[PDB]
C-alpha cells in the first residue's frame, strides 16, 4: 500500500466515473466519483512530498466539485419533474 | 508506506484525466 498504488487505484476509479458521467449515468457517476476520491485521499495521506501532496489536493478538489455538481443535477431534475 | 514524489515525476507516471465540461 503505497501512495503510487492509491494514485493508480483512484485514477483508474475516476476514469471509470468519468465514463459514467459522459454516458449520463449520473448517480452510478457519483458514486464512482466518492470510490475514486477514497483513494486519492488515501494517496495524500501517504505522500510527503509537499508540492505532489497539493497537486493531488488539487485533483481531488476538482472530482469533488463534479460530484457534487451531478448530485445537484440530480436533484434539482428530480424536483423539477416531481 | 510513505513516499516523497517528486511532483514532475508524479505526473508522468499518473497522469489526472478531466471531467466533463
Amino acid at each position: 500500500m503505497s501512495t503510487g498504488d492509491f494514485l493508480t487505484k483512484g485514477i483508474e476509479l475516476v476514469q471509470k466515473a468519468i465514463d459514467l458521467d459522459t454516458a449520463t449515468q449520473y448517480e452510478e457517476a457519483y458514486t464512482a466519483y466518492y470510490n475514486g476520491l477514497d483513494y486519492l485521499m488515501l494517496a495524500l495521506k501517504y505522500e510527503k512530498n509537499p508540492k505532489s501532496k497539493d497537486l493531488i489536493r488539487a485533483k481531488f478538489t476538482e472530482y469533488l466539485n463534479r460530484a457534487e455538481q451531478l448530485k445537484k443535477h440530480l436533484e434539482s431534475e428530480e424536483a423539477n419533474a416531481a | 508506506n510513505y513516499s516523497n514524489t517528486d511532483p514532475e515525476e508524479l505526473l508522468r507516471k499518473h497522469v489526472f484525466p478531466s471531467v466533463p465540461k
